[PDB]
Formats: C-alpha cells, structure tokens, sequence
C-alpha cells in the first residue's frame, strides 16, 4: 500500500500527521441491508 | 407526534410550570362526538333512542399508523368485485374521514405537553378506531373462501418464472383450468371477477377490451415486483437484503463480547438452556470422572444393612467391595433416569425376574471410602422403587430385563444442607423386603445400565463436574480433552460455550461461499494474529512463514472451526487453542458482517443465475406440453 | 503463541510409563533418543507433548515435531522440580 | 375460469394473452408493519 | 434525504462543477456549535473555560431517524413521575429543538451533491448526536428496578383477557398486592406513582377523582391495542402479519431456486453446517460401504509387523485375513472418533486389562487386498494409542473394557497427495512394544467399536463416499436406498438437502391447516403434474384417473412430505421421487405465500375464538375466587 | 394498585369509586422495541 | 414419469438370484409366469422393479403390479445386453 506523487498531492498515506483511532462511538457502517417488503413498498 | 391532546387550566404556562394542563375531551370538541360521526358505513344506528351521550377521551393518531391503516384497506380494496357480489362495504372506509385536527398540546405526559404545541393534530375516539378496525376484519372474515380459491387458482400451473419470459395460449390455459379445478370452486361460478382479480394480481395476464380491441398490463404492484425482480448478471435486492439481516441477527443473539469476554461472568448471565445427556456409570473411569466414588476392592466383607421408606415399610439390601455412588453435591439439582432393559444380572442362586430395584439416598458423616459396617451408614432412606420382569433374548437360553424407566430428582434445597460436614450420596441396587445371602448376589450394584441425566435448572453451570458460581469465557479454550467433554455433566459451561458458537458458525456459513484454501473476510483475522505472534519473541525455535503460508493455515482453522464447534475447546487443537485468535475472530465477525453494502459473491450469483435459467427451460416446457394437449380452436 | 495445562489422566499416564521405564525426552543435544544422559526439554504425557520450562501442552503425538515450538513459556520451573521422574526411569 | 361463455371481456375468446415475466412477477400485502411501539 | 451538506467554494451562482464544493462545517452555520447549543438539560458545562471552540462536521438527519428518535423519548415519558421523584431530566429532551434547517447541496459526495439542490434540509452535529443519546441512556439506566417491580405488579396477577372483559373489586385487587408484593418493592413506597403508570399503560384500570367525583379512561395506547385486540370471528392482524413474515422468512433461507437447480452447482454454494454421525465398522457391508476395504480370507497365515511412531518408540502388529481398513482417499477433511467400550475382546491366552490399542496409518502403492507379506507395506506410522481397563459387567464371570476415546484428525494437506499410484490406508488393532504370538491373539482388528465421524470442512460434498466438485440437486431426487442413506457419509449432499428442504416443511406446515384428504394451494401443483403426466403418451399401459382422485393423490403425497422430508430422496417414493412434482412444488411455494392477503384459516380461526372464549372464562373464576377472598368493606 | 397508604388528597387507592376491568380492546403495552437498523437510519 | 437407475448392491442381489435360478420375470403374454418362455419386460432385482426396456426403476415389491406401469422409456436397452442373465437362470 505504498505511494509516490509528482509535484504536489493533497493527501500522503505515507506522510505524518494522520490520525488512526477507533472508538465504540464512530464505529463503522455501510448499507448492509434495508427494508423491501412487498406489502410496504406496494 | 404522540400521546393525548392537553388544554391549559391557566394563564401561566412554562416548560416547568406546576400544574397548568389538563385532558382535552369530546365536550371540548363536539365533531368527534358519536352522534356526529359519518356513517357511511352504517354501524351506528340511526333510532335516537340507542345513541348514547358520554364523554369520552382522545388520543394522537401517528403517520405510521395513517399509512399502515391505509394499505390494509387496500389489502380489502384488492377483492372489490366479490365483495360488490356480497353486498358488502358498498363505501371504501377512508381511514382520513375519521379524524379532526386540532391545535393544542401533544405528549405524553403534562411536562412533556408543555413545551411542545403543534398544529393540524389528528385526533380519535377508542370507540371511532375500534367501529373502524371492525369493518375490516368483518370484511376480511366475508373474503376467506374467495381468497383460498384465487390462491388454488393461482397454484395450480406455474404463473411466475425466475427469469425470462414464458408464453402459452390463454384458450388451452382456461381449458386445462376447467378440467382441473374443483367441483366447489367459487371460479367456476363466478369466472369474469377471477379474471379480473387475477389481472390486478399478476401482470402477465391480460385481458383483450372486446369494444377496443387492445390489450395492456394491468398489475399495480410494478414497484414490488422491479424488486422482486432478479436483474442480469445479480441477484434480487430482497434476498441479498433478507441473507444480510438474517446473519446479523444470528451474531447479536450469540453476542460476541458474553462468549468472548476475559473476565468474569455470571452463571445465570452466561446459562442457556440445556439438553439431556446419556452414562453408563460401570464402565465410567473414575480418574476421570470427579463425581464418582467407589468403596475400595480391599474391604472384603459383604454386609448386609436395612432403610425404612417415606411409607414406614422396611427393605434390606447388601453393600461389598467395588460399589458406586455418586456424589450428589456440587452437581446442581438435577434429575436422573435409568433403565436396565436388555441386560442380564443372571446368577446361578439368583433369579432377577420377580425382583425389586430402587434408588437409596445416604447422608452421613462419615466419607464413603471407609465404609466397613452397618453403623456408618448415617440416615438411609429409599426414595423409589420398581418391580422387574425377564423375558427371552436372541441369544439361546438366555433372558434379559424388560425395559425400564426408574426416575428420581435430587433438589438440594429439600435437604438439609447447614452441615458443612456432612456427604450426600446416590445409590442404586437391588432391595428386597427380606435377607439378601451374600453369596447368592454378588453383584456390587446395578449400574451397569442406561443412565439420563436433565438439569433441573439454567441458572448453575459446573465445570469438571462441581459447580461455580463464576465463569470465565475466554479461559475455556483449549482446556479440555476428548475424555473429559464426555464425562462432563450436562450443565458444563463447555456445552453452552459450543451451543453459543454454533450460531457464529452459521452466520459466517450464510454470508460466506469461499472454497478450499481461499482466503476471506472472516479468516484474515486470524492471519493477522499468527503474523503478528511469529515475529513475537518468546522461548523456542523461530519459523518464519510468508503471507501466502499464513493465509491458507488461517483459512484452514476457519473451515475447521465451520465443521465442528467443539475444536476450540479441544486441548491441542491446531490454531484453534489461542484465545487471541478466538477473541479476534469473535470480533472480526461483527465488523465483516456491519461493513457489507447490498452485496452476494460471484460465485453464487452465476450459480443462482444459471439455476434460474434452467428453471425457466424447465417451465417453458411443462407450457408446451401443456399447449399440446390442450389444442386451441 | 500460549499454553494451557495438562490434565489428571495424562499426569497419571505419565506416572505409570515413569515407572515402567518408557517415557520419550527430548534434549536438545541429542534429541529423542534416552542413550546419553542430559537436561529434559519436553515429555509425552497421556498423549500430549508437555514443555518442561513451563508444563505448557505445545503439541501432540499426531504430528511430528523436531524443536521446541516458538511459545511464551513462563520460564518459572527448575529441573529440581521434576528430577525426581526422571530418576525414576533411568533407575528402572 | 372454466364455463359461463363475453359483453366486456371473454375468457374463452382470442386476443388475450398469457405471458408470465419474472419483472411482471405476482404479489400482494401479505404482512405490514405493525410493531405495537412503532404504531404508538 | 441523506449524507452531507456542500457550499459553494468562494463566489456563488457559479456552481457548474464539482470541483467548486466543499463540506460544510460549523463555522459556516454558527448556531450549530455547542456555545450556541440549547442547555435545557445541563450536559454542557456553563464555565465559559471548559467549553470547546473548534471547527466541526456536518451530517444530514433523515425522518425515519427523527421519528424513531422522538418516540424513543416516550418510553421515558411513561415514566416521569418517578424521574421527578429522582429529580432526573426536569425537562423533556425535544430532540427536534437540537436540528437547524438550512438550504443546501445534499449527497454523500460532490459529483451527487452537484445536483441535489434541497431546501429546509436538518443537519446536526456528531457531538450533539451523543449528547442526546447519552442523556436518553442515562435516563433508561436509572429508571430499571422501578420497570422491574412495575412489571411483577401487572404480572402478579392476570391484568390482560385474551377476548371480551372482567371485572374485580379493586379493594380486593389491592389487598391482594399488599398481602404479596415482596418487602423491598418500591411500590410499598410509592403507592400513588405505582397508581399513576398504571393508569397510563392500561385502560382497564381507573381512579376516581375524590374532589370531582368522576371516573374514566386515562389510557395512552388505545390506537397500538386496537391492532392486538381481536375482533369477533377474526384473528388479529397483528398474530396474521406476524406469521406470513415468519414463513415468508423460512422460505427465503430454504432457497427453492438453489434446492431445486437443474444444473451443476459449487459445493461451496451448495453445502450447509453438517453434523456428526455414527458407525459400526465391524457389521457394515463392503458392497454398501465403499470407503472400506478388506484382506479376503482364506489368506489364512497371519504376519507380524513393526511400525515406529513419531517419537521414535517400536511397536509391533498382526495382520490376518479379515482384516479392514479405512480408504483416506477422497473422503475430505475429517476426524475420527473411536470408543470400545462394553466389549469383550477376551480370549484363552489375551486378557485385553492393560493392553494398549492405536491408529496406524500406511502408505503405499500395492492394493490393500494383495497384502501377503511385509514388504507390501510402504511406509506406516503410529498416530495415536491408549492403554485399556477392564471391569466386571452384568453377565456372570466376564468382564468389559471400560470407556476410550481414541482421535485422529485426517487433513489432505499435510500428507504429500503427490503420486497419483499412492493408496493410503487407516487401521485400528492391538499393538504392544513386544510380538505378539499369532495364536493367542484371533481377532482381525478391534474395529467392532463406536465410530464418531465429523467434517473437519464446509466447502466439500461427497456422493455415495466420494468428493466431486459440483452437484446437480435435480438427479438427487429418489436415487438413494435405505442401505446406501445409512451406509452414507456424514458431509453427503443427501444430508445437506434433506436439511434445505425441512425449512419448506415447517413453512408449509405453518401457513397449512389442512386435514385428511383435503385440497391445499400447497398440493395443487403435485395435482397438475399429475394430469399432464397421466395423459403424456408413453411406453406403458395408461389409466385414465378423475380429478378428485388426483386431487387426494396430490394430497396424501403433500402430507408424506411433510411427515418426514427425507422422503424425496428415497428410492421407489410413491410420489414424491419425481423431479417434476418435487420442482413443481418447490416454485409452486413462493407463489403461495406471496399472493396471501391478511388472511388465516377457518379452523384456525375458530378453535382461536373457542379456546379465548375459554380462557376468558378461566381468568373470570380466578377472580371471582380472588373477590370472594379478601372480602370488600 | 400501590399496597396500603392513606393520604386521601387527589386520589385514594384504597377508597371507592375505582373500577378494575380488563378487557381485549385496552389491553396493556409500552414501548418494546424500535426500528434502528443502520441501513435505515443512516 | 421420470426413473431413476438401481444401487450396485441390487444389481449383486440381482446376479446371485440368478444364478440361484429364482428371479422373478414379467412377461405381457404369460405375467409373472416362468414356465413358458418369453421376452422379459421387468425384472425384480434388489427388491425393486426394473424396466428392461430402459434399466429403469419403475416399482418396488410393497404395492402389486398388475401391468407395465407407464413411464418414460429410453428404449434404448437390447435383448443381445441381457440375454445372459436369462439363459443362466433358465439354465439352473
């Protein structure tokens, strides 16, 4: 997961200063599942 | 919003002002009255004399409930031709026609009805609702017969397909449905409302306007069935959806920080309900088995002793060297069985046919293992006894005991347990109202049997067989041998640790389809573990093994773990044995599973397309054969 | 990687093939063979592969093993501990 | 839908047609949500 | 909507790409930080210190989360009184006083936002978020032991009827409580709150105003009880719903597509959590059981053989004629159980108390059955083995070997598997570290024990005792004796399917109430199958057979399957062993329950209505006792 | 309901006038569970 | 009506009744009759049913047959395939 940019880049993997801490209140989520019932949706 | 309308008593009105808001009743607002009420429907009726005029109170009626109410009467709304036939609900109910909407105070409480004033709130009567909800349901009590035999209808030849498109004439279709519904059926007598019924249902059938000449889909439920539909190259969103919530309702129920937790918890807290288990006490190790005791095979003098029954009646039985009992403390309370069928206790002096067996209960102070007299014995008593009868065997002059089915139920709490000095003991053996000879019965006991044990409780758990109030999760594992799983007793935190983990099991089978030797989401886990622990220095030779090696040794111990649960708490077992790798799987699961977004592996996609393409070719030629024996004009 | 302990049966497994005069030692100088005397590393008890350091269970008698495995072993037993076993054996 | 021989719609006439989909699919309202604290 | 708001970067009416927006933050809307915050509930601190000053994200509320957010607050409102005897949260949270409205770009990213124009969009702050689920939390945990004392004073006695209405003197209701609540309750303490939520939750309990005189309903729930509350001749909608979603679920999980594919399908796709299974390799059958094979007798000159184990020790073995042996190929990861307990194992010159038994496992190129002498061996190595105790049994002057549990994990992986002429090999015997004279020892092995198999996998499938890559379910169906299920191995597919298709089974018996010979739309498609079969022409005299007896047929069969599911694939099934009905049936099933409309049985319903009318006669002599008890004043 | 008191201000619990009848269509309920899934809240 | 193919230990109990001289034959012009000799249709092997015309299952020994059930046949099985096993048994 290396990385390597010419001239400028907004953002470094690599560089200092990132932050890496997880917590019980940020957690981490996405669209697992959602509510499609026939009847409901109609 | 929520709860019942409120009216302010007095001018004074703060978010904390003592009371200041009283109920909201049907004097204040006259229109929700039952005389004012709309009878369209006609429930209340129209003689003055049988109106009453109460008081009643009011509740807020929510938008979900507004929208809920609305679809179950389009569920009614559905079947409007049969239920025109019935004379029926001539007027849709119109849920929206029962409420007024007033500005006022909403909450549940008064402090809460303070500080919130709201506009246009719909209001109700309990007896409003509850005419309402009556027409419905007598509306749905009238459709049943006509509901079933659209069903049956709807059954009787294939009417969906997974994928694709089917065809057949709609002449040979009818034709084969009157040959083969049934002679009862309201869709003989009624055919035009089926019809149309069934083109509201199903898009795929349509009828030809004979004035027009045109045909068209007439389903309403397109919205529905695009999702219910499966798209090209994916599988349908309400089964990709459905798998997901179902796996993580596994992982909540086996609750990943109970079963993976490195402190103490509490009995009760970590019980679940268990299951019976099967001994035979005569061919048990005792080295292995801590609940055992047996006089030693050195005393060498056979004695004879009487108990005296709850009844009062008087028994004699004979205790020799090499007799087992159990100790029934540190067990929890808990309910034995036995049964002795197909076995012999044959003797040349002793007959066992005609002969009584029965459970006997010591306590005394004295330890089991010097027992050498009558004296020692303590206070006996027989709890339960059983007549026994013989019959002929497949082998040639022998015959065996009839089935049995001696029951008893230890429950510490009827004894008297203040003693800490004093020993609790189990026995079973033959009884007889007179003298046992030594000689003629040599048996040390009758133990040699079928033995059923069943908790009597789920807030104890034992471990190596004596109980404790504490339990570890994370320490189990690894802990215990072969042996020892099965001379544990049933309630062994090991059982409930197995059963809780067997649900973990399933919800990664579900979400998972990886074959042999591929890594996945919810065995990288474990590879990150076994890298991090081999660059962890310690005491003993270093192997250094590269990514690929640890990936496929981390996908072997997740497919072990997959076809037997009891591997982690196997002594010895390959990768399993490491409560960091344990507790990291544990914890990896949630996360795998909460991260997902609408997805299904590629393997089953093409898997479930193909098998969908086949059912399609499949139906298509059931159709044909069925247009070829029912020929069109 | 950690340890966990023997149990009961094994120990006494390992108390009769003391006495009876077969019990497998490895050393690191001269591996499983019993010929030439030397410090004990790991037993077979009851089936099980027992690190003497420790008397942690690091394997089985189901795979085969040529050094001791990399594990956290407390290093908190002595050979005074269990000299007595092995005198035992030689003796016999 | 078999017998009664047409004024609207005749069953056993020509021009209907009978073509199941799996997009055209077949439904109704079997369940609604009706959980007693979401109703309130 | 939903995600993050964007601004304008620099000028606006100048937004034509999504390179000129950015998230929005707290400074861009000061009144979303917490200085700005509405303290009604104290979280923040008023020291102007201690207060953070620092810039902040956004995020955009849905209303599904507002709504659910805001009830949320009414369990706490039902509870208020005693949240002010605990002066806890004097003021009601509100949580929509914590949402700002502002016009904005709504999406999760730039490119979405650049055309998602919205106005009067909510946004709030993460930390504000947690402060208001904090307080909520905070709440729920003070009020838990008074919920709990206020659940055992409704529960103590019946407070609900399952249909109609009771009545009970409440003075004697509440002697009857002051005669039984425990000491500790805090209701004793608090009689009038008790009286109060009480009130609030049930409608059926009412408290008289002393000052007014009047008495009436108070309660909060009517809309929400109304869907429980049965109506006459009906079953509630709430019991209905509930049950179709269940079987609509079982149905879901059980996969008619997959379970009823016609072509190839992974194993890894197709396979299921197996379970362990049982064996007695001494009375199996070699013609049945392909994974054993034997030494033919008559070989008749037994040879003795040495074989070291992994440390290193010598040992020796008798190989006979009769001799069996475990095929190690293509049977997939797994282990072995073996126990030998309760046999005999004695003979004239072998007395089985201290001997040692173990697995030796042979590798080699020469065929089992041509083994004549010790060269034919290969390699072979001893993987496990344990020492023997004996105990006297229940026959006269006998005695049985006591309970072993003897392991071994076979995984491919490990062994080499790199020459295809390579045959391996799994044997059970006596060994002892000296020879052991032919003559006193007879028997070929000690296989006559207890065998416990268990896939150590869940991506492999065996058929009829050999792996395959893929299986085609369809060719499944009525292709497996009685001899060959048993016989089977424990990961077979038969098994998996048998387990697939018994979640269709409690499906249909759960949305099925159909008697003897009674037509269902669950039996129906079997019926059609039927009629197209009958009058396919073919090779075979035809019957020509009525509706109604096809009807029963179709019926009958339904009924077997669902008596027990391992039926399909049985051999010679009347019915059910045709791929046509059993697809018929398995997509007939979707169908079914997705066209029910809020519907129950007839039966159902009325034996529902008799046995509420019961019980509610049952709860009114309870308290007809509980009056006559407790004399009113 | 509430034991044994006698204060007798606003209402009596062991005084007359209170009626104790249960019935289907009160029945009894509170707030059990919620619709939180992630998906849906977002 | 689809058919399915017998087990391996059918086809054995099949082998050694004939070569006993007891297996069932089901001929059209005589039945279940042997005495007079005709062109088989099913047999009985295994105690299940078998179709020569296909090798096919098409019953069991539990329910009586009184004609060849109709079925879906290959008919692509020959007399020359089994003449054997009915000249050994004709022949014991």
């Amino acid at each position: 997961m290396g990385n390597a940019s010419s001239i400028v880049q907004t953002i470094n993997v690599t560089g200092d200063g990132n932050v890496f801490k997880p917590s019980a209140e940020t957690s981490s989520t996405a669209v697992p599942s959602l509510s499609l019932s026939p009847g409901m949706l109609n | 919003p929520g709860g019942v309308p409120w009216i302010a008593v007095g001018d004074e009105t703060s978010v904390t002002s003592p009371g200041a808001l009283r109920r909201m009743t049907s004097k204040d607002i006259p229109e929700t009255a039952i005389i004012n009420t709309d009878n369209s429907s006609g429930a209340v009726p129209s003689e003055s004399a049988l109106v009453p005029y109460i008081d009643e109170p009011l509740v807020v009626v929510t938008e979900h409930a507004i929208t809920n109410f609305t679809k179950a009467e389009m569920a009614l709304e559905f079947n409007r031709e049969f239920l025109d036939k019935m004379r029926v609900l001539s007027v849709s109910p119109k849920y929206s026609d029962l409420l007024t909407y007033v500005d006022c105070y909403v909450g549940v409480s008064a402090r809460q009805a303070l500080n919130n004033f709201q506009k246009q709130v719909p209001v109700i009567t309990p007896t409003r609702q509850t005419m309402y909800v009556d027409s419905i349901q007598a509306a749905l009590k009238a459709l049943e017969k006509w509901e079933i035999d659209l069903r049956v209808a709807q059954t009787l030849l294939p009417t969906n397909v997974p994928i694709g498109e089917v065809s057949c004439p709609m002449q040979s279709v009818v034709k084969l449905l009157d040959d083969q519904l049934p002679d009862d059926s309201l869709i003989r007598r009624y055919p035009k409302e089926a019809a149309v019924a069934l083109a509201k249902r199903n898009g795929g059938i349509q009828w030809m306007d004979v004035s027009e000449g045109t045909v068209m889909n007439e389903a309403v439920n397109a919205v529905a069935a695009s999702a219910l539909a499966p798209s090209a190259s994916a599988p349908p969103l309400e089964e990709k959806s459905k798998l997901t919530e179902q796996a993580m309702d596994l992982v909540t129920a086996a609750e990943p920080e109970i079963i993976a937790s490195l402190a103490p918890v509490p009995a009760p807290v970590f019980a679940i309900p268990p299951k019976p288990a099967d001994y035979n006490v005569r061919t048990l190790r005792i080295d292995e088995a801590t609940w055992l005791r047996m006089i030693p095979k050195s005393m060498n003098t056979p004695f004879q002793i009487q108990v005296t029954d709850n009844t009062g009646t008087n028994w004699h039985l004979n205790l020799r060297g090499g007799t087992r009992v159990v100790n029934l403390d540190q067990i929890a309370p808990m309910r034995f069985v036995l049964d002795l069928g197909g076995k012999s206790y044959k003797e040349t002096s002793w007959d066992p046919n005609g002969k009584k067996v029965g459970f006997i209960v010591f306590q005394s102070k004295i330890p089991f293992e010097l027992w050498t007299a009558a004296s020692q014995i303590g206070q006996a008593t027989v709890v339960n006894y059983v007549q026994l009868y013989a019959e002929d065997s497949s082998f040639t002059a022998q015959s065996i005991i009839a089935t049995t089915s001696l029951a008893y139920n230890y429950e510490p709490e009827q004894l008297n347990k203040t003693d800490p000095e004093m020993n609790y003991y189990l026995l079973a053996t033959f009884i007889d109202s007179a003298a046992i000879t030594p000689t003629n019965m040599t048996q040390p006991d009758v133990w040699d049997a079928l033995l059923t044990m069943s908790p009597l409780s789920a807030g104890e758990v034992t471990v190596k067989g004596a109980v404790v109030s504490e339990v570890v999760p994370a320490d189990l594992i690894g802990s215990y041998t072969p042996e020892s799983l099965n001379a544990s007793l049933p309630n062994d935190a090991a059982r409930c640790m197995i059963d809780r983990a067997s649900k973990i099991a399933e919800a990664i089978k579900i979400d998972d389809d990886a074959g042999p030797d591929e890594y996945s989401p919810n065995s990288v886990p474990i590879q990150g573990q076994l890298a991090i622990s081999q660059l962890e220095t310690g005491y003993g030779v270093r192997i250094f093994n590269p990514k690929g090696i640890l990936s496929k040794i981390a996908s072997r111990a997740m497919q072990a773990f997959i076809g037997d649960p009891s591997t982690i708490i196997t002594q010895a077992a390959p990768v399993l044995s490491d409560k960091n790798n344990w507790i990291a799987l544990a914890q990896g699961v949630k996360t795998s599973l909460r991260t997902k977004s609408l997805s299904a592996g590629v393997k089953t996609a093409v898997s479930k397309l193909s098998s969908s393409e086949s059912i399609q070719n499949w139906t298509q030629g059931f159709l044909d054969k069925v247009s070829a024996h029912f020929p069109a004009p | 990687m950690e340890v966990c302990l023997p149990n009961g049966h094994q120990v006494v497994d390992l108390i009769n093939n003391a006495f009876e005069g077969r019990v497998s030692i490895y050393s690191a100088q001269e591996g499983w063979d019993k010929t030439i005397s030397a410090q004990p590393d790991m037993m077979v008890c009851g089936g099980a592969v027992v690190c003497m350091h420790c008397l942690g269970v690091v394997g089985s008698l189901q795979r085969k093993l040529k050094h001791l495995p990399h594990h956290r072993c407390n290093q908190q037993i002595r050979h005074q501990d269990y000299v007595d076993v092995q005198f035992a054996d030689r003796v016999t």
